[PDB]
């Protein structure tokens, strides 16, 4: 139910946040 | 060599690079100094005629360059071929790697130092590093020894550098051609200050928007 | 870790001790980005 | 909802260039006090010489060389890291393009119109401002 | 997103022929560049055609700001 | 006479319709096979027997502290509606317009600006789109019609309705900056060969700047947009104007020293009991060409004056003239209106020199 | 008379003698806690760009060029490894002092 | 602190009339002496 | 600062030596006391007047920085490439103007006189004299050759 998805968001939510070079840099790191 | 273990991974996480693979006729050379060897036991004296000289060298070529810089050849294509081929750390242990092509060159008729393969130096950076121009003429841990330790911008205005660089040919560049004057003017650009010209500001440079979102969402308006 | 405690509240740099009673919140004050002025006295502040 | 700020280049906010060198802008200056060279060239930005030292940022000085040399020609030349370099070649590429040899200029004091004793050393250099 | 009406650094009006160079420079590009052009053209190979004939005949004074603001600022029309 | 004018170059910058390649971009952009209504024009001009103070001041009072016209849109003139293009935003567009170098007299002209992209394709806003909304009708372009804009994506709208025409001078917004500096030299002091590698760290001139007082100048401007019919007349005017500013600043000051012995909260004049007069005087929004000025003027008339000296601090906003002379009070009043009688005198004269001249 | 870099050297306003000898005529040896370029990469390796047992001062971080000639890549890397020393060791030391 | 201040404010204005900058020929050995260095680096790599 | 585009907070840069900054985008804390008895103690014992002598060292924290310093060399600098370093009357009154002092005397120089930096750091040091004898940083017995 909303738990699995919520909690895989959450997951994804911890940190993991995202000019263009930032962002490419970002993604590489 | 330590021990004498072989060991095939194909795991994922492994880091893997592109690199052109170094060809030599050394068989063909030990045979001419075998020849030689024997040659000298006769007592001919011509064994210094049979011995031939070492070539190391790469497949890669100048047409080569031209056909990837046209879009023709890709890196599937030269790794299907024997041009080059991908290395990881652990393989990267087996590999004497030649810096560039230049040293390559230097020791191309020297026995002594037979070279696995060849390295671009650029590889060595990345995308980032790549940006800055001159970058080997700078130290740049030093620039930041100083500085080290311690909403959506858009900019109307971008230029390409005058000095570009590789890494510029993969992302958009953000920023101005400003016409910099290294002098002292009235002490007001001291430790790492700067002074600006404020008909460059009004023109717009490095002018933009700056985007807030209240998606989420005393005395008050409330007119 | 949410287990909340009496005596858990004054250890610790985040303690009652070292956060609340050593050093304070205080109103009136500002902070802002410096730069240089030729201009000022070497006791004066823009 | 959405909130736009219109954002100019305001006093204390960090500029860089591509090779580290963050900076501040401390003062803005009208088009009539800002220097001018003989030719009518004047800086948009003013760069204290005394950061390069400790900064030991000589990419900077051959950006500025090569740019110069570039936006007289009116072409974009590769700058790459590990490239082959001869600064003495750049030098004289700018000699050839009707400059001195050190890519210096006269320079007069926009506030007092005097001119400098030494030539200052003027180019383009490429900037960004920092979030 | 387009060449400056004006230059950033003496605010010379380079933006009244901005249009007209962004034309020339094209068709001159592609004079020098003979022979196929399916636009594999190397980027870094096209900048290295001098421009500098091209500009002293739009009008635009030998001035380094002006030059550099012309050759190098971006187009949003071309990269969107 | 005195002509501290005495010669003047006027050369405007033209389109070179030789090349092939720029007449086939203008002809199928604009069909423009001619010089534009408005062209850049370069005044070359060498002043004799002035000093430097006043031809630099005159310098940039032409670029900046000069009355000048700009295009600005008023409150509400961007309307916002539902086909109204993203990308070109009221701050672009306001920038993108303000910039636009303009050659106008009547400033009860205003324009509108009315685009849309029925097309499937990118269409280019262009100023030749800005049509005359009010005001009477231009006998003559005030302003070039090849200045790009903007762009819209299609189906996209822009809509500005009310541009006027507003005044100002350069240094409070660089919108109204008149002038771009080309050329400044002395041609009183000889030159080193520069080229020489033991002389291409120096200046190249022979003198120090802290030794050397040069009277002969050459000084060359560049005016953005002059009609092409009236050139000759437009940079006169030009010139005329700026030297009738600073003819105006510098009476001003002449008025704080005829109201001596009057309280007054600019002039402070006291003695220094050593028959010492010290006289300062605090003019608020004043720049260094008026304090420049006077200072160089009353050292003239004063060579043996014990101190006069000028700070113009940038985050104060006004200029802080002091002048200490071993004389009583009135005596050096009245040394102050001669020295500013002489530099109102010395523009005049130059502008009479303008008038002959460039007509 | 005429030189910046110079002036603000020998003034003690900015740098040093290393520095200028740095940027011109060569940075030399690069030196770690007074040591060279310790075998890191491998059993008798210090990068791969060298053999094993390498010889040749140049393996060990001995640099012939100047931050003005151009560091290769060998150079630069080992540069990068005594600049990253440098900054490591003063946050280390921060955070103890 | 007011002498300091007047002192910074006196060689300021100094400087405001004898320019100083910094260039890249400023970093540019002579020929003649990148080949000293040349030699004193051939001379160290001979001894090790 | 009463221009409504400023936002930064402005100091001397020979001040930075108290605080240990630069202006690369540090930041700083500032409040104005409000009660008379912290207004007092600060205007009479937290004066940044008392620490210009170190406590650690018992030296002075605060001094010519940067573009000061390489001015000073060059302003009392015997010789430039021109020549004689030497200023006619004109410059080394102007050379006074920013200072926020009492100017000196030039009453008894001419137009066409020349002065040396010499002097004018000679006045200004006048102002309150001191003896001191030494060798700059200029001279180095590794240069000397
Ligand atoms: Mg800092
Ligand atoms: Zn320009």
């Amino acid at each position: 139910a909303s738990d699995l998805n919520r909690s895989m968001e959450q997951s994804i939510i911890s940190g993991n946040k995202t000019n263009l070079l930032n962002t490419i840099s970002a993604l590489r790191t | 060599s330590m021990v004498d273990e072989v060991e095939f991974w194909l795991d994922v996480g492994r880091l893997t690079r592109p690199l052109l693979i170094v060809d030599n006729n050394i068989e063909k050379y030990n045979q001419a100094c075998y020849k030689a060897a024997e040659a000298r036991k006769k007592g001919d004296k011509d064994w210094e005629k049979h011995k031939i000289p070492f070539i190391q060298n790469t497949r890669f070529t100048s047409q080569m360059a031209k056909d990837i810089l046209a879009g023709t050849l890709t890196l599937e294509d030269l790794v299907a071929q024997g041009i080059c081929e991908f290395i990881t750390p652990e393989e990267a242990e087996n590999c004497l790697v030649a810096f560039s092509i230049i040293e390559l060159r230097k020791h191309k008729h020297d026995v002594t130092r037979r070279f696995t393969h060849v390295d671009v130096p650029q590889a060595i950076l990345g995308l980032a590093a790549l940006v800055s121009p001159y970058a080997n003429c700078t130290q740049p841990a030093r620039v930041t020894y100083e500085t080290n330790q311690g909403n959506r911008f858009f900019q109307f205005y971008n230029e390409m550098p005058l000095v570009k660089t590789i890494a510029h040919n993969y992302v958009i560049p953000n920023g101005l051609n400003t016409i910099v004057a290294y002098m002292i003017y009235g002490g007001y650009n001291q430790e790492d200050s700067v002074i600006v010209s404020q008909s460059f500001i009004d023109r717009g440079g490095f002018a933009g928007t700056f985007y807030r979102e209240e998606k989420v969402e005393g005395a008050n308006y409330e007119k | 870790r949410p287990a909340p405690s009496i005596m858990r509240r004054l250890p610790r740099k985040e303690g009652r001790i070292r956060k609340s009673l050593l050093g304070s919140q205080v109103w009136s004050i500002s902070r802002s980005t410096i730069c240089g002025n030729s201009d000022l006295h070497l006791d004066e502040v823009g | 909802m959405r909130l736009r700020y219109e954002r100019n280049l305001n006093i204390g906010d960090k500029m860089s260039s591509r090779s580290g060198n963050k900076g501040i802008a401390a003062l803005a200056l009208p088009t009539s006090d800002m220097p001018f060279t003989e030719d009518g060239l004047q800086p948009d930005l003013i760069v204290n010489p005394h950061s390069h030292p400790s900064r030991m940022t000589n990419g900077q000085m051959i950006e500025t060389t090569v740019g110069l040399a570039n936006a007289l020609q009116g072409v974009v030349t590769d700058g790459t890291a590990f490239l082959p370099i001869n600064v003495q070649l750049l030098s004289e590429r700018l000699a050839q393009e009707g400059l001195r040899f050190n890519g210096c200029q006269k320079m007069f004091n926009g506030q007092t119109g005097e001119y400098f004793d030494a030539a200052i050393f003027i180019g383009p250099t490429y900037h960004q401002r920092l979030q | 997103m387009l060449i400056p009406v004006v230059c950033f650094t003496c605010g010379f009006p380079i933006g009244t022929y901005a249009a007209i160079f962004d034309k020339a420079r094209t068709e001159y590009i592609k004079t020098k560049m003979d022979g196929t052009l399916p636009q594999n053209i190397p980027l870094d190979a096209s900048l290295q055609i001098e421009l500098k004939d091209l500009i002293t005949a739009l009008g635009i004074p030998m001035r380094v700001c002006c030059r550099t603001h012309l050759i190098t600022t971006l187009d949003y029309r071309k990269y969107y | 006479m005195e002509k501290i004018f005495q010669n003047v170059e006027i050369k405007p910058f033209l389109i070179d319709f030789s090349n092939p390649f720029i007449k086939n971009a203008a002809k199928r952009l604009f069909q423009l096979e001619e010089q534009l209504p408005l062209v850049p024009v370069n005044v070359v001009m060498d002043f004799k027997g002035i000093s430097r103070a006043a031809v630099h001041g005159l310098s940039r009072v032409l670029q900046d502290e000069i009355p000048n016209y700009m295009l600005d849109i008023k409150p509400g003139g961007y309307k916002i509606e539902d086909s109204t293009d993203l990308f070109m935003t009221e701050q672009f567009i306001r920038n993108r317009i303000n910039f636009i170098p303009i050659y106008a007299k009547n400033e009860t002209l205003v324009f509108a600006l009315r685009s849309l992209n029925n097309s499937c394709e990118v269409k280019t806003i262009y100023s030749r789109d800005l049509i005359q909304v009010a005001g009477p009708k231009l006998k003559y372009p005030i302003f070039n019609p090849t200045f790009e804009i903007g762009f819209l994506q299609p189906g996209k709208s822009l809509i500005i309705e009310d541009i006027y025409i507003k005044k100002g001078i350069g240094r409070k917004h660089a919108a109204f900056n008149l002038a771009v500096k080309t050329h400044f030299s002395h041609l009183d002091i000889e030159q080193y060969p520069t080229d020489k590698k033991e002389y291409m760290a120096l200046s190249g001139y022979k003198q120090s700047s802290m030794t050397s007082d040069p009277r002969h100048h050459r000084l060359g401007l560049c005016f953005p947009a002059v009609p092409l019919p009236h050139i000759n007349q437009a940079v006169r005017t030009y010139l005329k104007n700026a030297c009738r500013i600073i003819i105006g600043r510098i009476q001003s000051i002449q008025k704080i020293y005829e109201n001596f012995e009057e309280p007054q909260p600019e002039l402070v004049l006291f003695s220094l009991d050593e028959e010492k007069t010290k006289a300062i005087i605090t003019i608020k929004d004043e720049t260094h060409t008026i304090g420049n000025l006077l200072k160089t003027c009353i050292y003239e008339m004063i060579p043996d004056i014990s101190f006069v000296g000028y700070q113009c601090v940038p985050h104060k906003q006004e200029m802080v003239l002091t002048i200490i002379h071993k004389a009583s009070q009135e005596d050096l009043i009245t040394l102050l209106e001669k020295s500013i009688q002489n530099i109102i005198q010395t523009f005049q004269i130059l502008e009479k020199n303008v008038d002959e001249l460039i007509a | 008379e005429t030189n910046g870099l110079f002036q603000m050297v020998a003034t003690g306003a900015k740098g040093s003698n290393p520095n200028m000898i740095h940027i011109m005529a060569g940075i030399g040896q690069i030196e770690i806690n007074t040591q060279r370029i310790q075998p890191q990469f491998s059993f008798g390796r210090t990068l791969v760009y060298y053999p094993r047992f390498a010889l040749e001062a140049q393996a060990y971080g001995f640099i012939c060029n100047s931050y003005i000639a151009g560091l290769t890549s060998p150079e630069f890397i080992f540069g990068e490894m005594n600049g990253r020393f440098d900054l490591i060791n003063k946050a280390l030391s921060t955070s103890s002092t | 602190l007011k002498m300091i201040f007047a002192t910074q404010q006196l060689a300021l204005n100094y400087v405001r009339n004898a320019g100083f900058t910094v260039s890249t020929a400023d970093m540019l050995l002579t020929p003649e002496a990148h080949q000293e260095v040349q030699e004193i680096i051939n001379k160290l790599l001979l001894e090790s | 600062l009463e221009n409504p585009k400023i936002s930064t907070f402005q100091m001397n840069v020979s001040a930075c030596a108290w605080y240990n900054a630069d202006f690369d985008g540090d930041q700083m804390n500032l409040w104005v006391p409000w009660s008379v008895m912290s207004r007092v103690e600060a205007e009479l014992l937290c004066s940044v007047r008392n620490w210009f002598i170190s406590t650690k060292s018992s030296g002075p924290v605060n001094g010519q920085v940067q573009d000061s310093t390489v001015g000073s060399f060059l302003l009392t600098r015997t010789n430039t490439p021109m020549g004689k370093n030497v200023m006619n009357k004109l410059h080394a009154m102007g050379l006074f103007q920013t200072t926020q002092t009492d100017p000196p005397c030039f009453a008894n120089y001419s137009p066409t006189d020349l002065l040396d930096g010499k002097s004018v750091v000679s006045m200004l040091l006048k102002q309150t004299p001191i003896n001191y004898q030494r060798a700059p940083t200029w001279y180095s017995e590794v240069y000397a050759p």
